[PDB]
C-alpha cells in the first residue's frame, strides 16, 4: 500500500492555491542563482568583465 | 382484478397479513380478522349433500 | 463516490478477488518479460504521462 | 531511494526460473541462478527545465472540484478485474505444469 | 487485542511418532508444497454439498487432522534452540527458504543423514523464532491456522467453537455488510470471510469481527432453535429444509414476522461436539476455523483449566486458573433437542418430530459404521508395518458414542439469548 | 492554565521564520488533552502537524546551533547531526500497539528508535532520516547511529555519577531499536551500539575517563575503540522484543515502567 | 431439457419411471429398485416471482 | 418530501461545499467530508457528528455548527387530524387508527 | 412520519401469505426489493421552492 516518492510531499489544506516559495526545488533554484553570483563577483574572474 | 395478484406465485396460503420494520429491528404486524364467507359455508354445505 | 443498493438480492456471482501470492508470481513472471529491453516499457511511461 | 548514503545504492536485481546440479531448495540457488534485470531510458535537460521554470495553473481554480470533474470518467473501468482473473489462470497453469 | 502468540502440536494416539507418513504426506502436497493448506482444504470439501471421500482421506475431518499433523512434525525444525531452519530432514522433507514458505525433497547428503525424531504436545511460542519477531504481517498470516490447529489439537474430542451475544456490535456499516448475504449458504459466508481474512488480518474491533461473531452467534442459535422464522434475532435466522440429512445445508434468511426480545449486556461461552461423527459435518469444521481465524488479534477469554487434560493446562494465551467451561454435545440427541424446542414453541407436529427422528437414526447408524471399519483398517495397517505408522482419523473410543452434556448444553444455549 | 507545548513550539517556530501563526493562537491552551487536540483540527499549517488517523506526526527540531566560528576542530564539541533541518521524525499515539499496526503500512528500513521510561510529552516513536554526521574522522555516521551513541554515553555519565538519595530526570536514558533490524548488519556500528546501549541500561561502567564536555577527538577514539577487533565477552546480547534486565543488576526500571522491560532470573 | 427433441431425453434420464410388465433382465432390475428418489426434492425459493 | 433522510441531506450538502474552509469529524476511515450529499438515501449513513452536534467544535467549523443547530430546532414538526366517517363507511387504514 | 428518531424510521414493507404457525420457504413480496420503503420518485427543487 506504500509508494515511496524522490521529493518530499507536503498535503496542502486549501483548495485555492496561490503562489509560495517555501519549497525545496525552490530553494534549489535560489542556491544555484547566489552561487553563479559568487562565481561571478570572484576577484580572480570580474577584471575580465 | 380479482385475486390475481395471488396467481403470481404458489397459490396454497392460509392468511394475509402485512408488516413493515423499523431500523433498530422491531417490526409490526397486522393480522386482518376474517369474518366468514357465506359463499364458503354454502359450498361445504353441499359436500354434506 | 459511488453507490450500492441495499435491500434483498438474487444471489450474484462476481469472482473478482485472488491472493497476494497469485499477484506476486504474475508480477514475477512479467518482469521476468520486460527484461533488458528498452522498447518493451517505454510505450507504458508514454501512456502514463 | 537513498539521497547520499552510497553503502545503500542498489546494484543488482535478478529473478531465477531454473535449478543447479542437485540444489533443491531456492533460497541456496538463488544467488547462483539469476539474470539481472534493468535498462537506461534518457532524457533532455532542456526541456525539464523549461517546464519547471514555465507553470500555472488556470485563473479561478478550485481542487476538490476540478479533480471531481476530471477523475470520474476514468473511474468506469474493469480491466482490473479482469487482470486479476487472468493471474489466477497463470497461477493454475504454472503449478498444472509442473 | 492478543499479546501472546503460542501454539499447541499434536500428541501421539498410542503410537511412538507423529501419526503420518510417507505416503499421506505426498498425498497433502500432491497439488501444492506449502504446508499451509486452508484453501486446498476449502477446495476439497467442495462447498459441503456433498460426502467427500476418498482411499487416503476418508472424511474432511480426516483432511484436517493431517493438515494438523503435517504442521506439528513439520515445524520442530526451525523451532530447536539452534533455530537452523534447512539442515536436517523430516520424512524425505525439508524446507524451502527460512521464511517457511514451502517443503521440498531432502538433498542427497540430508538423505544420507538421519532424520529428526519428533515429539508430543510441544508447546511453542511464535516470536521465538527470530522471522517471525521480525515481521508482524507473517506472523499475523501464519497465526490464523495455527490457532485453528491448537483449537483442534486442544482437547481430545471434536474442535472447539466461540459464542458470543452483544447489543452492541450491531452498526450502520454491520448492517449494510450483512443484507448483502441474504440468500447465500453458511459454507459460502465462511469461504468469503477466510478469504478476506487471508488477504488482510483484521484488528481488534473492526467490522469484519464484529459480522462474523454475529454470524457465529446467529448460525449456533438456530442450531439450537431459539431462533426460527417466527422467532428472529434482528429479522434474521438460519434455515435447514432437510434436518437431521448427512449433509445439512443452512441459508442465512430474514422474517418480518416477530423479532425476539435481548437483555442488554455482553454474553459468551465455548462449544464442541463430543460424539466422533463430527468427522462428516462441514459446518462445526468451519465455525471452528472461523473462530480460530478470528482468534489472530482478538484475545478471547481464558479456558478453565479443569476442562482440559494436564498436558494442556496454563497455556499462557489460551488456558488459565479460572476461565469459562467448555459445553460437549452429541448431534443425534441436540436433533431431538432442536425438535421438542421447536414443538414446545408450536411451530412443528408430531409426525414432522418422527420423521426427523427415523431420518437422524439412520445416518447416525451409516456414519457409525463407517468411521468404525475405517479404524479397523488404520489398526490393521499399523500391525503389518511397524516402522510407518499412521492414522487416517483422529482416535477415539466407544464411550464418546453416548450422550454426554448436550441438554446442559442446550439450556446454556438458550439462556445466551 | 496549562498551555499546549506542541502548539508553542509551532508558534516560536512560525514567528521566528515569518510564517502565517496567527492561527495557532486559538490552539495555545490545553482544552482536553494535547495529541486529542492536534488530532482534532484536521487542517492546520501541515508543516508542523500531519494527522493519519489516530497518530500525529511531528517533525522534530534542532537542539543544537552553529556560530559562524565553527570550524570542525578537534576541540570543538560534537553536534551529533541534531543541529541539521531534519535529522529525524516523531509519531505520537495514545498505545504502542496502535503504533506497531501503523508501521505496518509505513517504511522502516531508516531505524525506529523508542524511550520506554518517561517520554518527553507521551508515547511515541523516531524515526530517522539519510542525514550524516561527519565532525568525527574519519568515520561518517547517520543520524540514527549518531542519536544511539549520544543516548548511550548520557546513559553512561548517569551511572557513574549516580547516587543512592539524587534524584534524577531519567532511570534509562537510552534509545531502543524497536523496528528495522532487516537492514542492519551483525558486524555493524548500529548493531556494537545497539549492545552498548545494553550494556549501559543494566549498569556497566567505562573504564576511560568520560570528559564533562565532549569533544570531537575524543568521540573518534571511543568509535575506533568500538569498531576495533575482539568480540562481546558479557552474557547480554540484543532482541527487538524487549529490552532485558540481569537478575542481579541495581536497575529499578522495571519496577517504575509498565511496558518494555523484562527482568531475566536465569540470566546472571 | 432445452432442445429439439425431448422425448428420448426424458425416458434415459429416469430409470425407474419405466413400468415392468415382463420378466426380461431390465425389467427385474428396474422392480427391485426405490420408488421415491426422482426428479427435483429440494430448492432454494428465496423470493415470490 | 416524505423522504426520511431529508434532514440529513440538507445537512452535508453544505459540509460538501466547505471543504478545504472548515472540517468535522467523521466515523470511519471509507467515508470522508467530500462524500456526496445525495448518497445518503438510508437510515444507516448517518454520521456520528450529525447526531450528536459536541462533537462539532465552534472554532474548527463555526459555520457548520450554527446548520447543525437550526435543523435540529426548526425542522418542522409531524401532526394529526381526522377524516371520514368510520362508523357508517368504516376504514382501512392498517398501520394507524381508523 | 418521525422526524429525527432515527431508530424509528420505516425501512421496509413486505405482505406474507402463510398462517403464524407453519415453518416454509421465505418468500418474500416484490415490494421488499427497494432501497427505500417505496418506489422511488423524482421532484424538480426549483418548482417548489
Amino acid at each position: 500500500e506504500v509508494l515511496l516518492l524522490p521529493i518530499d510531499h507536503q498535503p496542502a489544506n486549501v483548495t485555492t492555491p496561490t503562489l509560495d516559495f517555501t519549497n525545496e526545488l525552490t530553494n534549489w533554484r535560489a542556491r544555484v542563482c547566489e552561487l553563479m553570483k559568487n562565481l561571478v563577483d570572484n576577484q580572480r574572474y570580474q577584471p575580465g568583465w | 382484478m380479482l385475486l390475481e395478484p395471488l396467481l403470481s406465485g404458489d397459490p396454497r396460503m392460509t392468511q394475509l397479513a402485512i408488516q413493515y420494520q423499523q431500523y433498530n429491528g422491531r417490526t409490526f404486524n397486522i393480522i386482518p380478522e376474517m369474518p366468514g364467507s357465506v359463499i364458503a359455508d354454502c359450498v361445504q354445505l353441499t359436500a354434506e349433500v | 463516490t459511488v453507490t450500492s443498493p441495499y435491500a434483498p438480492s438474487v444471489n450474484r456471482l462476481m469472482p473478482y478477488r485472488i491472493s497476494n501470492a497469485e499477484r506476486q508470481i504474475s508480477q514475477i513472471i512479467r518482469i521476468m518479460n520486460i527484461g533488458n529491453n528498452a522498447t518493451v516499457i517505454q510505450p507504458v511511461l508514454q501512456d502514463i504521462s | 531511494y537513498v539521497r547520499l548514503d552510497r553503502d545503500r545504492v542498489p546494484t543488482m536485481v535478478g529473478v531465477t526460473r531454473q535449478s543447479r546440479d542437485t540444489i533443491t531448495q531456492p533460497a541456496l540457488s538463488l544467488s547462483t541462478t539469476n539474470t539481472t534485470v534493468g535498462v537506461p531510458l534518457a532524457l533532455d535537460a532542456r526541456a525539464i527545465t523549461v517546464a519547471l521554470l514555465s507553470g500555472k495553473y488556470p485563473p479561478d481554480l478550485v481542487t476538490n472540484v476540478w479533480y471531481a470533474d476530471a477523475i470520474y470518467p476514468m473511474y468506469a473501468d474493469t480491466e482490473v478485474f479482469s487482470n486479476l482473473q487472468r493471474d489466477m489462470i497463470t497461477c493454475e497453469a504454472v503449478q498444472t505444469l509442473v | 487485542a492478543r499479546a501472546a502468540f503460542l501454539f499447541k502440536t499434536v500428541g501421539f494416539g498410542g503410537l511412538q511418532n507423529v501419526p503420518i507418513n510417507d505416503e499421506l504426506s505426498s498425498h497433502l502436497l500432491r497439488a501444492g508444497n506449502s504446508p499451509w493448506q486452508l484453501t486446498q482444504f476449502l477446495d476439497w470439501i467442495s462447498l459441503g454439498r456433498g460426502l467427500a471421500t476418498s482411499a487416503l482421506v476418508p472424511t474432511a475431518g480426516s483432511r484436517y487432522y493431517q493438515m494438523s499433523c503435517l504442521l506439528s512434525g513439520t515445524l520442530q525444525i526451525p523451532f530447536r534452540p539452534n533455530h537452523r531452519w534447512g539442515d536436517i530432514r523430516f520424512l524425505r522433507l525439508v524446507w524451502s527458504a527460512p521464511t517457511l514458505d514451502g517443503l521440498v525433497v531432502a538433498p542427497p547428503q540430508v538423505l544420507a543423514q538421519p532424520a529428526l525424531q519428533a515429539q508430543a504436545d510441544r508447546v511453542y511460542d511464535c516470536d521465538d523464532y527470530p522471522f517471525l519477531a521480525r515481521d508482524p504481517r507473517f506472523k499475523h498470516r501464519v497465526y490464523q491456522q495455527l490457532s485453528a490447529v491448537t483449537l483442534l489439537n486442544l482437547t481430545g474430542f471434536g474442535p472447539i467453537s466461540y459464542v458470543r451475544v452483544d447489543e452492541d456490535m450491531w452498526s450502520g456499516d454491520v448492517n449494510q455488510l450483512l443484507m448483502n448475504y441474504f440468500g447465500h449458504t453458511f459454507a459460502e459466508i465462511a469461504y468469503t470471510l477466510c478469504q478476506a481474512s487471508a488477504n488482510r488480518p483484521w484488528e481488534y474491533d473492526g467490522t469484519y469481527a464484529r459480522m462474523t461473531q454475529i454470524v457465529l452467534s446467529l448460525f449456533w442459535l438456530s442450531y439450537v432453535g431459539v431462533i426460527h422464522q417466527q422467532n428472529t434475532y434482528r429479522t434474521f435466522y438460519f434455515q435447514c429444509n432437510r434436518r437431521g440429512d448427512a449433509a445439512e445445508v443452512w441459508i442465512l434468511s430474514c422474517s418480518l414476522n416477530h423479532s425476539a426480545q435481548i437483555r442488554p449486556g455482553n454474553r459468551s461461552l465455548f462449544v464442541m461436539p463430543t460424539s466422533p461423527d463430527w468427522n462428516m459435518d462441514v459446518n462445526l469444521i468451519l465455525s471452528s476455523t472461523l473462530t480460530g481465524c478470528l482468534c489472530s488479534g482478538s484475545q478471547l477469554p481464558l479456558i478453565d483449566n479443569n476442562s482440559v487434560p494436564a498436558v494442556s493446562r496454563n497455556i499462557h494465551g489460551w488456558t488459565g486458573r479460572a476461565g469459562n467451561q467448555l459445553h460437549g454435545f452429541q448431534v443425534r440427541r441436540m436433533v431431538t433437542e432442536f425438535c421438542d424446542r421447536l414443538r414446545r414453541d408450536g411451530v412443528m407436529t408430531q409426525a414432522q418430530q418422527n420423521q426427523v427422528e427415523a431420518l437422524a437414526d439412520q445416518t447416525q447408524q451409516f456414519k457409525r459404521d463407517k468411521l468404525e471399519t475405517w479404524a479397523r483398517e488404520d489398526d490393521q495397517y499399523n500391525q503389518a508395518h511397524p516402522n510407518s505408522t499412521m492414522f487416517r482419523t483422529k482416535p477415539f473410543t466407544n464411550a464418546q458414542w453416548g450422550r454426554g452434556n448436550t441438554g446442559a448444553t442446550s439450556a446454556a444455549i438458550a439462556a445466551l439469548i | 492554565e496549562h498551555v499546549n507545548v506542541f502548539v508553542a513550539n509551532a508558534l516560536v517556530g512560525a514567528f521566528l521564520s515569518n510564517q502565517a501563526f496567527y492561527d495557532l493562537l486559538p490552539l495555545l491552551i490545553i482544552n482536553d488533552t494535547m495529541i486529542g487536540d492536534l488530532l482534532g483540527t484536521g487542517a492546520s499549517l501541515s508543516q508542523f502537524f500531519q494527522s493519519h488517523g489516530d497518530v500525529l506526526e511531528v517533525a522534530a527540531g534542532r537542539k543544537y546551533l552553529q556560530m559562524e566560528n565553527y570550524s570542525n576542530d578537534d576541540d570543538d564539541p560534537p553536534l551529533f547531526a541534531k543541529d541539521l533541518s531534519d535529522y529525524a521524525k516523531a509519531f505520537y499515539s495514545d498505545t504502542y500497539e496502535v503504533l506497531d499496526r501503523f508501521f505496518w503500512t509505513h517504511d522502516s528500513s531508516a531505524g525506529v528508535l523508542v524511550h520506554y521510561d518517561k517520554p518527553t510529552n507521551g508515547h511515541h516513536y523516531l524515526l530517522g532520516t539519510l542525514t550524516q554526521m561527519v565532525s568525527a574522522p574519519p568515520y561518517i555516521i547517520n543520524a540514527t547511529d549518531a542519536m544511539l551513541l549520544e543516548s548511550c554515553l548520557e546513559q553512561f555519565s548517569a551511572n557513574v555519577r549516580a547516587r543512592p538519595a539524587q534524584p534524577v530526570t531519567r532511570l534509562d536514558q537510552c534509545y531502543h531499536l524497536r523496528w528495522g533490524a532487516q537492514y542492519v548488519g551483525e558486524d555493524s556500528l548500529t548493531y556494537r551500539l545497539g549492545v552498548l546501549s545494553l550494556l549501559a541500561t543494566n549498569g556497566y561502567q567505562l573504564a576511560r575517563p568520560i570528559p564533562r564536555q565532549l569533544t570531537n577527538r575524543w568521540l573518534s577514539s571511543f568509535v575506533s575503540q568500538i569498531m576495533s577487533d575482539g568480540v562481546n565477552e558479557t552474557p547480554l546480547w540484543p532482541q527487538e522484543r524487549y529490552v532485558q534486565i540481569a537478575y542481579d543488576s541495581p536497575s529499578v526500571v522495571d519496577g517504575a515502567t509498565q511496558y518494555g522491560y523484562v527482568r531475566k532470573n536465569q540470566l546472571r | 431439457l432445452p432442445g429439439p427433441d425431448a422425448e428420448k431425453w426424458y425416458s434415459i434420464m429416469y430409470p425407474t419411471r419405466m413400468g415392468t410388465p415382463n420378466v426380461s433382465k431390465i425389467c427385474n432390475f428396474v422392480a427391485s429398485c426405490v420408488r421415491n428418489r426422482v426428479g427435483r426434492f429440494d430448492r432454494a425459493q428465496m423470493m415470490n416471482g | 418530501t416524505t423522504d426520511p433522510c431529508a434532514p440529513v441531506k440538507a445537512f452535508m450538502t453544505l459540509a460538501n461545499m466547505m471543504v478545504g474552509f472548515e472540517t468535522i469529524p467523521m466515523d470511519n476511515q471509507i467515508y470522508t467530508q467530500s462524500r456526496r450529499a445525495s448518497a445518503f438515501s438510508t437510515p444507516h449513513t448517518w454520521p456520528r457528528c450529525f447526531m450528536n452536534i459536541q462533537l462539532i467544535s465552534p472554532i474548527d467549523a463555526p459555520i457548520l455548527r450554527q446548520w447543525a443547530e437550526i435543523i435540529h430546532r426548526y425542522w418542522p414538526n409531524p401532526s394529526q387530524i381526522r377524516y371520514g366517517a368510520p362508523n357508517v363507511f368504516g376504514s382501512a387504514n392498517l398501520f394507524t387508527p381508523p
